[PDB]
């Protein structure tokens, strides 16, 4: 009966629910309630109560919680600080259940960095000042592991800057033995490492300087090491550094992953410095001397010829039951990704999956199921299904668990196991509304219903929602996959101004059958525009030859696709040509910019957020991944005709805005500064917006200045 | 005006010393004093000055507490005493006659005499 | 006819020339004309010659010249290099006239901070690495005064940044005597100062840090000395320390200025803390002790009762030919600056000049007459004229010698003489177009025309120009002196928008009878606006009351004054009431901001370039010389209750541009920064534009970038 507002986006009264089980056990999982009480579910026998109060929670002021495997502690954390996309420091309680109050011995110190329980008993792990310390029992003074722990130049048992933000996307580095018999933790060193200063401003009569250590593209890297020690006895012959493979140790390298196996028995991932070589090494314990040995013969070799090795991240192993053989994704013959069992060589693995289609992820292997994510139904990339096959039985059988269980309500699934896979949780983010339920993990029925939204439903019948639909064209050899947005009461015997969204960056997708109601949804219900998504040349999931296309080629064929885009779209018949605009954020800002000003008299306006302007600027994992060295024998003359600044005469008839954070640490506030310099130079006008004091995200009120300024900036172009 | 100065000499670091400066001509115990030095490839630097009575001396902030100044109206005597050499005092020392005897002051650029060559090495 | 426009202005077309001879002795004077030539010019004779050809000139690539008093050297200047508002380095040759040669055999060292001749013969004092060095002779080896200089902690023979800008103005400390056989100079500490960090980006992978010492409101500061040498045996006692008076020397001190009186008599100034007290010290030269004396009884203390003393800076005297007395400028019993005669002690002062007007200079004191500078004329007090007194003579006389010269073409002269004042040369300023003249010096009759601007003005005859008139207002028993610009074919019976520049800062003057074409000419001619400037209370040049009414009080009576003026323009009766604008630079940012916020809903639109935010983020000297210390006990409630943030509800119905350069040094980004900040915490829509690696002047094409999107704003408000 009515559309959408501003302030119903930017105050987010249409947010839907999500229910991920926290589960502790093969038939009991733990939860939130809404008066703040923990509540623990058994689901063999349907009866609840309560671990922890609301009364407990509020006494400390406490956030989060964390249950001991034995349950008999509990540890409540509080005073939460954010420090970078994933890290952040708080203060950490035990809270005894079998009396009935905190613990009063050796207190923990304050604030802590990371806390781990072990995988049995109640044995506790945290670091503190970049130091690692161990304790047996809550009430025992700890033992301190590491001694050579330092602020900002040597990390023991948390990532530093790159390594959490680019390679291992998590806040902690270190790993349980699956009995609690080891501990194994990396040590970062950043001592010779170049630093980036910003300023703070703050509200200090004096501004203060932030550094970081930031290697920027072919610069200095960070040096790693892995330590496993002995968590019962750890003063007989302490830490213990694994090896490394002779072909690894060569030059340069990082560290990719690691995963336990069996109390003696590890798989470390290694990745070259020139990152289309990769090694997967197994170690095992040797009791004579008490120390780790990594036998030649278990070492396995991935290489690309034309291109870097796996996706975004490189792909981990899935040990089978008897622990000598495993499953992994990887590309096959014909160029698509699919799931191999490897027993013994690699060069004898046998293919599982095969088709047109590709397998994004390995759930859980249990001793007779296999639970994996694909995209192969009716052909359609951009949706999530959930497979079971089987192994080891005579007769080969394989199930499409979600495909037909709400057909035209879900089709985007992600899904949550139990342990030994008793039951588990599907939770569906689309295309309708999310939806999360519990399963059987031996028939797969459905047995309750854990969320639905309910309320968000009932609050959607008075508002009118454009509709949105997901099609494809094809050029010459080219697909290109592409989501649009229309008004509602739309006519095809109309014209109206188009809008176009870009991100186009590397192993990504930006058309999905998800739900949202965000921006662009209040632009088409209200304003009455079209907005349209497109994926192309450089996207992800839909094999080889389309993936590494853009390889030391990066900002030339996604600008292409865009136009090639705009272009049918104008042939389509209701799109007015003089209304064109388009917008993206970091990368999304990058190829704005550069298609704005490619000299083709298509687009009036353009908006970059956080932009991107030169490679030279941003980090080296990153760049390197997809660029190369900016050496002048392998890729110096690509570095320089690649950035926006370069372009800056091409940007006279168009309008530009231009908006970035002074104090963002992922991409710094120098891109921007050096496009406004070139612009300048070339007596150009344009429009500008700093934020001071904010990083990336621009959270807070920041987030309603800017989508607001951008409104007005749009509704002026368009009018 | 005549001036000679007798002493000096080539003496190892640390060691110790006293030089003599004898005035005629003029009338002595109605002028104030003083001793200067001339370092190689230098100018003339002021080093002491002694009253025309003798109850009040005044020392340079370089050779405080190692320099030690007298005299003597009966002989017509100036004595200066160095002790605790350093290797850098090598120089050549002139006496200098003020134009005050009211009280202490500092002669100018009156009359020079030949000095007396001092020299510190190892 | 045509109009003007805004190339004509970013390009300077219709500019001015003026012609400041380079006297060197009573009867001669150096030029360069416009073939890279120096000439020297003879009076009584009438012949010239040149004395430096362009081939010795460019040769070294030189690009300013020093001649010696002996006229046997001359020193070039190479590769300048600025650094702050008035300091630069630069390399120095030095070439021999007699032989025709550059001297070899010991060259001065580069870059050089500041190198000048002595005024008697040819003995040279330069600066380098912030050490005082001196040379005999041309071609002799230097001799080094000071070794403690360090960068940016020491600083011997040049000011800090707080000296060489609030304080000097000038970018040396060292003084000859007379005769040039003393040398005077100054020794800066700053070792406990703190430091402002900003980042500069340039061109290259990573950014770098600029670090300054900089007092702002309550900081420590400096610590200052003042030595003196002899320049004929400097080590028979080396330098000298100036006593400073017991009454300055019991809390922190400034030091103002230093002139010499005699070879034997030297004058300094000190200021205390509290700008509220002043001392004059002489002291003389005790041959005995080789030392310098100055008895109390030679003290004149200067006091204000009611404010801080002085105007802008403290005056400076002129002594008399018996170097025994001396005239200054300041207050009489009325609150008017005038001139006073002192020979014994202040009260015993005799008054020279009296009236309802000021003096603003003193140039010149001969044997027998004064020369000063007055706005005494018809009571404009935006005038400047040259008066003529005669002093020893048996009847009194006083003459005007500018006042009728061109009555209609020139009211606004400045003085240059020479030695002995044999002769002197006047330069015209406005309100016509500006001459220069030289005169006679004993009769004050015209010789010759220097520069008299004929290609101007055949250039400005067909262009229709501005109307520009000069009146005042009475409102309040207060008088607020205006100057209006109109546009050509102005009609009365019509409505016009109206544009208001601001400054307002004390001790200073607006209104005032100079020639100029500028953006507002522009923005009158072609567009058709009605510009106005006013000049209210806090101003100077009319009395002590309108000074001193704004003590303590900043940014109060100005906006008040403001808005008064724009009533009254209103009530005139030829000014659209909904079209109204105002715009300000550093100060008129600060007092633009303060007008647009202050809920009268008068102005439509203003505009801030680099204004100041609070006075917490300023230099101490200029701050607490007008506010005060910012303790709870002294001025801290009114510190807090000024600040533009404070204000930041009060833009929601107005329009906002704010513009700042990220490498100011003068007023820090930091200003911007929180005024930013405020206003998006409180959900307020705005416009904003930075300049990277800009300096306060924003020179170069950012000049051109700042006043076409300035016109840009402009045009759309109005529109
Ligand atoms: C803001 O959103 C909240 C839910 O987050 C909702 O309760 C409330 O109605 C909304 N308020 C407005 C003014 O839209
Ligand atoms: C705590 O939980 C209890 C039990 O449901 C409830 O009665 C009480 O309202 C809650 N107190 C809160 C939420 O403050
Ligand atoms: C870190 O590296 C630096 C130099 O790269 C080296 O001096 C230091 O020993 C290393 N720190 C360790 C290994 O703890
Ligand atoms: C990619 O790996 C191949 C071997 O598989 C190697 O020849 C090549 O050097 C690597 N790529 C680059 C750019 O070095
Ligand atoms: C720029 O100004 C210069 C200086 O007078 C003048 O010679 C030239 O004509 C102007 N250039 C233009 C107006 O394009
Ligand atoms: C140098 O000055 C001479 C003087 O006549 C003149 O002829 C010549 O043009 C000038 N050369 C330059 C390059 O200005
Ligand atoms: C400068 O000041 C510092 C302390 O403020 C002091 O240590 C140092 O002696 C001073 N330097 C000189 C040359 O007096
Ligand atoms: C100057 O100001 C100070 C502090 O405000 C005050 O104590 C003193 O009386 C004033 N000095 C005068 C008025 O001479």
């Amino acid at each position: 009966m009515r559309a959408l507002t501003l302030k119903d986006i930017l105050n987010g009264t249409f947010s839907y629910k999500t229910f991920f089980p926290n589960w502790i056990s093969g038939q009991e999982y733990l939860h939130q309630s809404a008066d703040n009480n923990i509540v623990l579910y058994n689901i063999e026998t349907g009866q609840s109560y309560t671990i922890l109060s609301n009364r407990t929670m509020k006494s400390v002021n406490a956030s989060n919680y964390g249950l001991s495997p034995d349950r008999q502690f509990v540890y409540l954390e509080s005073d939460y600080s954010k420090l970078w996309r994933y890290s952040y420091t708080a203060t950490y309680y035990i809270y005894d259940l079998s009396n009935g109050e905190f613990v009063r011995g050796n207190e923990l110190p304050r604030p802590i960095q990371y806390l781990c329980w072990s995988p049995v008993g109640s044995k506790l792990a945290y670091v503190y000042q970049n130091n690692i310390y161990l304790k047996q029992r809550p009430g025992d003074p700890p033992f301190q592991i590491t001694f050579n722990g330092r602020e900002n130049k040597i990390f023991n048992g948390i990532p530093d800057w790159v390594y959490e933000e680019e390679m291992l996307a998590t806040k902690y580095a270190l790993w349980w033995s699956p009995n609690g018999k080891f501990l194994a933790y990396a040590e970062f060193n950043d001592t010779d490492i170049p630093v980036i200063a910003y300023s703070y401003y703050g509200d200090e009569q004096y501004p203060r300087t932030i550094n970081i250590p930031y290697p920027k593209a072919g610069a200095k890297n960070p040096v790693v090491r892995i330590f496993i020690i002995d968590t019962t006895y750890p003063a007989y012959v302490g830490p213990q550094e694994v090896p490394v493979p002779a072909m690894i140790a060569s030059s340069d390298y990082y560290f990719s992953w690691l995963t336990w196996v069996t109390d003696e028995r590890v798989c470390l991932q290694w990745l070259k410095r020139v990152q289309n070589v990769s090694v997967l090494s197994i170690c095992d314990f040797r009791e004579d001397w008490q120390t780790w040995d990594c036998p030649k013969t278990q070492e396995h070799i991935e290489e690309s010829r034309t291109g870097w090795a796996g996706g975004f991240f490189v792909s981990t192993p899935v040990f089978s039951y008897d622990a000598i053989s495993y499953y992994k994704i990887f590309s096959d013959k014909d160029g698509y990704k699919h799931i191999h069992y490897i027993k013994d060589t690699v060069e004898n693995a046998i293919q599982i999956t095969s088709g047109k289609w590709e397998a994004i992820n390995i759930f859980r292997v249990t001793q007779d199921s296999l639970f994996y994510s694909s995209n192969e139904f009716e052909e359609y990339p951009g949706r999530r299904n959930i497979y079971r096959i089987s192994i080891g039985s005579y007769p080969p059988s394989k199930k499409c668990v979600t495909c037909h269980l709400r057909k035209e309500r879900c089709q985007y699934y992600t899904a949550s196991f139990s342990d030994y896979a008793k039951y588990y949780a599907l939770v569906c983010y689309g295309p309708g509304i999310p939806i999360s339920t519990l399963h059987d993990g031996r028939t797969d029925q459905e047995i309750k219903i854990l969320e639905e939204n309910k309320e968000l439903e009932n609050a959607l019948k008075n508002i009118q929602l454009p509709k949105e639909e997901i099609k494809k064209l094809e050029v010459d050899e080219i697909t290109l996959w592409y989501k649009m947005i229309l008004p509602p009461q739309f006519d095809r015997s109309k014209k109206y101004p188009l809008l176009i969204q870009v991100y186009g960056g590397p192993c990504s997708q930006s058309v999905r059958s998800v739900f949202a109601v965000n921006w662009i949804s209040y632009l088409a219900s209200k304003e009455g525009m079209v907005i349209a998504l497109v994926d192309g040349r450089g996207t992800a999931f839909q094999g080889d030859k389309l993936l590494y296309a853009v390889y030391r080629k990066l900002g030339v064929y996604e600008v292409e696709d865009q136009i090639t885009a705009v272009r049918k779209f104008i042939e389509m018949g209701f799109i007015d040509e003089k209304r064109i605009a388009i917008w993206g954020w970091s990368y999304g800002g990058y190829v704005s910019s550069l298609a704005l000003a490619s000299g083709t008299g298509l687009f009036k306006c353009g908006i970059a957020v956080a932009p991107v302007s030169s490679w030279e600027y941003y980090a080296s994992v990153y760049t390197e991944r997809f660029m190369g060295l900016p050496t002048k024998d392998d890729n110096l003359e690509h570095y320089k005709n690649s950035t926006v600044m370069a372009r800056a005469e091409y940007f006279r008839n168009v309008d530009y805005l231009l908006i970035h954070g002074t104090a963002d640490d992922n991409v710094h506030f120098q891109n921007s500064a050096q496009i406004a310099k070139a612009l300048v130079n070339a007596q150009v006008d344009f429009q500008a917006m700093w934020y001071s004091d904010q990083n990336h995200g621009l959270s807070g009120l920041s987030t309603n200045h800017l989508y607001t300024h951008m409104t007005h900036f749009l509704k002026q172009c368009f009018s | 005006v005549q001036l000679v100065e007798s002493g000096g000499g080539l003496v190892q670091p640390g060691g110790s010393l006293r030089l003599s400066c004898a005035a005629s001509g003029f009338t002595f115990s109605s002028y104030a004093m003083s001793w200067v030095r001339q370092a190689p490839g230098k100018g003339l630097e002021w080093v002491s000055a002694i009253n025309s009575g003798g109850g009040s001396t005044s020392y340079a902030d370089s050779v405080k507490g190692r320099f030690t100044i007298s005299r003597d109206n009966a002989k017509n005597t100036l004595y200066l005493q160095m002790n605790s050499l350093k290797p850098e005092d090598t120089a050549v020392y002139y006496c200098a006659k003020a134009r005050t005897g009211w009280s202490l002051a500092v002669p100018s650029f009156g009359s020079w005499g030949q000095g007396t060559q001092v020299t510190v090495s190892s």
